[PDB]
RNA sequence: CGAGUGGCUUGCUACCUCGAUGUCGGUUCCCUCCAUCCUGCCCGUGCAGAAGCGGGCAAGGGUGAGGUUGUUCGCCUAUUAAAGGAGGUCGUGAGCUGGGUUUAGACCGUCGUGAGACAGGUCGGCUGCUAUCUACUGGGUGUGUAGGUGUCUGACAAGAACGACCGUAUAGUACGAGAGGAACUACGGUUGGUGGCCACUGGUGUACCGGUUGUUCGAGAGAGCACGUGCCGGGUAGCCACGCCACACGGGGUAAGAGCUGAACGCAUCUAAGCUCGAAACCCACUUGGAAAAGAGACACCGCCGAGGUCCCGCGUACAAGACGCGGUCGAUAGACUCGGGGUGUGCGCGUCGAGGUAACGAGACGUUAAGCCCACGAGCACUAACAGACCAA
RNA sequence: GGUCUUAAGGUAGCGUAGUACCUUGCCGCAUCAGUAGCGGCUUGCAUGAAUGGAUUAACCAGAGCUUCACUGUCCCAACGUUGGGCCCGGUGAACUGUACAUUCCAGUGCGGAGUCUGGAGACACCCAGGGGGAAGCGAAGACCCUAUGGA
RNA sequence: GCGAAAGCCAAGGCCUGUCGGGAGCAACCAACGUUAGGGAAUUCGGCAAGUUAGUCCCGUACCUUCGGAAGAAGGGAUGCC
RNA sequence: GUGGAAGUCUGUUAGAGUUGGUGUCCUACAAUACCCUCUCGUGAUCUAUGUGUAGGGGUGAAAGGCCCAUCGAGUCCGGCA
């Protein structure tokens, strides 16, 4: 009778191609609320370990008990807010006014722009206020890079540049907070934003798979029983009807699979430290040692280790937060066996 | 706690205990050890066992 | 249902055959369905540890023989994971015949169960000699 | 009895096609319709409750597994929130199947003098093609906007990114003589769907280590062949699912419906103007794509004798070509080496033992030996190789 | 009906059959559930004695059914091996081609349109792909009817 | 080894079942290896694949034309010194 | 116990054949091929060469099978434009 069935993959993280940046690019910022804030951070995937962890949840039957937890350790060093930029509000939507900008920049962010050497941060920062006076301000964010140098096991040193918000209560004291930042050096931390036990949305270029067809891309049945002998064993049925008389872009085919930006939502932070804590005897595999500023994100993360991931405070979290968890133990037993 | 069958410790959050017929019970460390035990050896009989050891 | 407490990958099927560790009569067990179950095109319905099932009498004294009754699963071959990560794994697949209330036909368990089965049918476990 | 709508059944017609548009059923994969089976929100009841029964809005999602039969259909079984129906050439054979129908062989019953026949039954019985165009899934090169780097905007576009259930507290409470027996709300979990990930468990692992059969290199040692591992055991990285993680609340506007104010019609009236509410449905929220959006975009800095870029070289977080990303002595990018971290399971040789045997000989045992062999990982380390160098450029 | 056509009026056996339309006949077995299968019943639409009946040990790449064992047939797919596929040197065809051709949604039309009408969309070229459409290519339809055709 | 069987090796013949080079070498296809738990649920149908296997000892039903059925079935053993 | 019969059994001995895969191929290696599975293999067996039967005629353990890729009447040329 034909039976029902959902079907195969969703129609919503599409077209499946290569992602045009291997840095994520947020496209939601968290609400403003509490005192002014950058509203995130980034750091280094390195591997995962397990930790053991006495459970939080109040309405849990195991509250208060021994729990094993898998974590994704992740190198977050120090990062630098090197600007300010502004949009302005417009009848088309949002557009960049200007920018602030500093005198001390890391070593080697030449590496990726052209470094400012003539500058005024103040007629800058002038239009900026006059644009709020105005009332044609929209929101504010930072102009932030990472320093890959400060991380051993990654080889480049070409720091990724990304555009953070800065959410908080009036503009005109964000605005102000923004400034004291970038103005100092830009440099921040994992802290200064984020604290053990909330929840973060992580974003990442997934691993990439190159080519794969519709079974492995799209999740569609192999061909069963006899029909798998006759030459056909992982094509699709068929691209249609006979009528419309075309191959809609909805029927599962072959492609890119993999290397696409995804926002993971709600990975709870289990804890944020320095030093070789997490790190793992033999070294991380196909990564290094870990001996620094690290966070420890509960679960699984997009992208291989190495690539750059992304943190934000949670935009739709389902639960409260249940802040300092307490770790009782860290896996460092070799990740090879 | 450590594995009934070579001896070392079991690395928390690992491993796993068969239950036998009569509600004995075998913590194994990994499946190395399974499948030696699953052989018929007897752990002390192999050389690289803490407990041979 | 009440949480388990553990994390099952579901090792048995309709179809499955399977030992009754009790003393009803019914020797070996047919899975026919699982008690709020409903699965999805072209796959076979499953159930494991804790799970309410069917059954078909498939060996036992002819009086049980055919019949068709409820029963829990209490044992399985494939692994469950625990809150503190370990697996846990049985020699047998086994199910204990119950009624309407929950409560074991029988008058006697016979072999380990589980203890996270016991805590979920407890009239089950307060009949258990073992639980691991 | 009367009036209609559909084009799912059947019939009728012979308009299209006989220099051929391959049958039924199934399968796989995609889109849709609503006359709604479930789920959401309602109205009535011969509505106490619980539950039924009937009706309204509503197509977001779901609608599953099995036994006979080729079956469609249907009958039957256990589950289920429910296991709805229909269109797409009765969707789908340049996709599959070939069980039925529908060639040639053969049998039975019936018919026929006979050859032979019979939507009667029965056993057997063939499925060609290297894609030109178009369509779509992904990947590039150019031109246009009109020197370079980095960061963005967001017109539009896609989504189900989430659907459903069980359980606990509420509560043995409301209701009811009793039997029976709710809800709001707050929680825990399961299932189907979705995206990602490998610490854990599991699979693989023709890297690797070991055992061992036949045979050949005289034995030993060490090896070849026995199909891309002779066979067996274990298994690193990697890849995977059977493993693990994540997948809203809340706004805004409505439908059916419940009402407010309110007149035409002094009254009344949810409606005519106005208004308060109110669906899993609509919009927003969230995710993904997106400067070729021809109004072809915004910002900051750098540069026009040089910013930036190409070739080149060492490599992968990338990869079918192309593309992408990193490093290039201001260096740990790759290899060697040594540590560390792993796999296997105790090497060759020698010494003791060893059932025996005059002796020769001797399977095998213990010791040396946590040995030997091996590693797609990490660290240290410039030892080797990233040299030398060529070119474009407002 | 308790003979009539046309000579006789179906005996032993077998029987819902490779023959039974009705039909998934009815009872039973077996299965959670069996239009199947086996046993029994049997008035046989339309069995039946060398148009041979019945029956049967042995035999069978003959048709149907059940059970034990086993298994990636399936749940539900994964990883690996060899040869291709992909890039490079060399060699180097064929099928097919009225023309034009970047299409999509509707409509119209000899009622089944890339080309007509109205809209929508659409910068050119190239690589790989699985085959929705060109009522795709291949063969002057083996079906059906017609011919004062053939065998 | 039962063997004119398999497998390995001589004498003898050959590298001409005659295009090569490159990418850890993707999708997809042809042959094929290994798959946890379930075990025919798949399908018209166990189609395909698998299971069993050589030899010796024990033991072997219905039925039968007394030949057979029969290797019925079922159970045990198997190397080296 | 001897004996060693059999249109007897197993058997990729030679040799003959072809159940299934509806596998590969299907502008093929091939106008009937390839691989695995499968059947026969002391006889109504298989096989070479010679020889005979000729077209409304042969030959046929019978399928309208076969008689040189064609047979419900061969092939060639002629009747014939
Ligand atoms: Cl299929
Ligand atoms: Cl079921
Ligand atoms: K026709
Ligand atoms: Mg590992
Ligand atoms: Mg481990
Ligand atoms: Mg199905
Ligand atoms: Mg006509
Ligand atoms: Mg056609
Ligand atoms: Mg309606
Ligand atoms: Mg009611
Ligand atoms: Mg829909
Ligand atoms: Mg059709
Ligand atoms: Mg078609
Ligand atoms: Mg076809
Ligand atoms: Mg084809
Ligand atoms: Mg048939
Ligand atoms: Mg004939
Ligand atoms: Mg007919
Ligand atoms: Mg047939
Ligand atoms: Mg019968
Ligand atoms: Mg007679
Ligand atoms: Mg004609
Ligand atoms: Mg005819
Ligand atoms: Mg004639
Ligand atoms: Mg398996
Ligand atoms: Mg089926
Ligand atoms: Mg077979
Ligand atoms: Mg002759
Ligand atoms: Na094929
Ligand atoms: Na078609
Ligand atoms: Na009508
Ligand atoms: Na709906
Ligand atoms: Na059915
Ligand atoms: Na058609
Ligand atoms: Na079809
Ligand atoms: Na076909
Ligand atoms: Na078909
Ligand atoms: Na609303
Ligand atoms: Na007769
Ligand atoms: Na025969
Ligand atoms: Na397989
Ligand atoms: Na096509
Ligand atoms: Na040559
Ligand atoms: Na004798
Ligand atoms: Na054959
Ligand atoms: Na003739
Ligand atoms: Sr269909
Ligand atoms: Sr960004
Ligand atoms: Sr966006
Ligand atoms: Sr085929
Ligand atoms: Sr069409
Ligand atoms: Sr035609
Ligand atoms: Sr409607
Ligand atoms: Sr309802
Ligand atoms: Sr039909
Ligand atoms: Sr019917
Ligand atoms: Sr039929
Ligand atoms: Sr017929
Ligand atoms: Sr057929
Ligand atoms: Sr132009
Ligand atoms: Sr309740
Ligand atoms: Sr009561
Ligand atoms: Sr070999
Ligand atoms: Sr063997
Ligand atoms: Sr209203
Ligand atoms: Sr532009
Ligand atoms: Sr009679
Ligand atoms: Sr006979
Ligand atoms: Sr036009
Ligand atoms: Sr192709
Ligand atoms: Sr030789
Ligand atoms: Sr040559
Ligand atoms: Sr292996
Ligand atoms: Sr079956
Ligand atoms: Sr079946
Ligand atoms: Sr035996
Ligand atoms: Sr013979
Ligand atoms: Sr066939
Ligand atoms: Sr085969
Ligand atoms: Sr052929
Ligand atoms: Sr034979
Ligand atoms: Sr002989
Ligand atoms: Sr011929
Ligand atoms: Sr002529």
């Amino acid at each position: 009778p034909q039976p029902s069935r959902p079907r195969k993959g969703s129609l919503g993280f599409g077209p499946r191609k290569r992602s045009t940046s291997e840095t994520p690019r947020f496209n939601s910022w968290p609400s403003d609320d509490g005192q002014p804030g950058v509203q995130g951070f980034a750091g280094y995937k390195a591997g995962m370990t397990h930790v053991v962890l006495v459970n939080d949840e109040p309405n849990s039957p195991r509250e208060g008990m021994e729990e094993t937890v898998p974590v994704t350790v992740i190198e977050t060093p120090p990062m630098r807010a090197v600007a300010l930029r502004a949009y302005e509000d417009t009848p088309y939507g949002q557009r960049p006014l200007t920018e602030v900008w500093t005198d001390e920049f890391h070593s080697e962010l030449d590496r990726t722009l052209d470094v400012p050497e003539d500058h005024d941060p103040d007629a800058a920062e002038e239009q900026i206020r006059d644009a709020h006076e105005a009332g044609d301000l929209g929101d504010l964010r930072l102009i932030t890079h990472t320093v890959p140098d400060a991380v051993p096991s990654v080889p480049k040193k070409k720091p990724d540049v990304m555009e953070t918000r800065v959410g908080g209560g009036s503009v005109s004291d964000r605005l102000d907070h923004a400034l004291d930042i970038v103005e100092d050096g830009g440099e921040h931390a994992m802290n200064d934003i984020f604290r053990a036990g909330e929840y973060a949305d992580v974003a990442g270029v997934t691993k990439g798979k190159g080519t794969q067809g519709p079974v492995k891309r799209w999740g569609v049945q192999k061909r069963k029983g006899k029909h798998a002998r006759q030459g056909w064993r992982r094509r699709i049925g068929n691209l249609g009807p006979w009528n419309p008389s075309r191959v809609r872009s909805t029927v599962p085919q072959q492609g890119q699979t993999g290397y696409h930006q995804r926002t993971e939502l709600n990975k709870r932070l289990i804890d944020i430290g320095e030093g070789d804590e997490p790190t793992v005897d033999g070294g991380f595999v196909n990564y290094g040692e870990v001996d620094g500023p690290y966070t420890l994100v509960k679960g699984s993360v997009p992208g291989p280790d190495k690539r750059l991931v992304r943190f934000r405070p949670a935009v739709r979290p389902n639960d409260q937060p249940r802040l300092d968890p307490e770790v009782r133990y860290v896996s460092n037993e070799s990740n090879q066996g | 706690r450590e594995c009934d069958y070579c001896g070392t410790d079991i690395e928390p959050g690992t491993g796993t205990m068969f239950v036998h017929k009569d509600g004995a019970t075998t913590h194994f460390c990994s499946s190395k050890c399974e499948n030696n035990a699953d052989l018929g050896r007897e752990a002390r009989n192999l050389e690289w066992t803490d407990t041979a050891r | 249902m009440e949480a388990l407490g553990a994390d099952v990958t579901q090792g048995l099927e309709k179809g499955s055959l399977i030992t009754c560790a009790d003393n009803t009569g019914a020797r070996e067990l047919k899975v026919i369905s699982v008690h709020g179950y409903s699965g999805t095109k072209n796959r076979l319905p499953k159930a494991g540890l804790g799970d309410k099932i069917t059954v078909s009498v498939t060996k036992g004294t002819p009086e049980m023989r055919r019949q068709v009754l409820e029963a829990v699963v209490v044992r399985q071959r494939k692994p469950i994971r625990r809150p503190d990560g370990t697996r846990v794994k049985f020699e047998d697949n086994a199910a204990v015949i119950v009624d309407e209330n929950e409560d074991p036909r029988g008058t006697e368990l016979k072999g380990p169960i589980a203890r996270e089965v016991a805590q979920r049918f407890g009239s089950v476990a307060s009949a258990a000699t073992m639980i691991v």
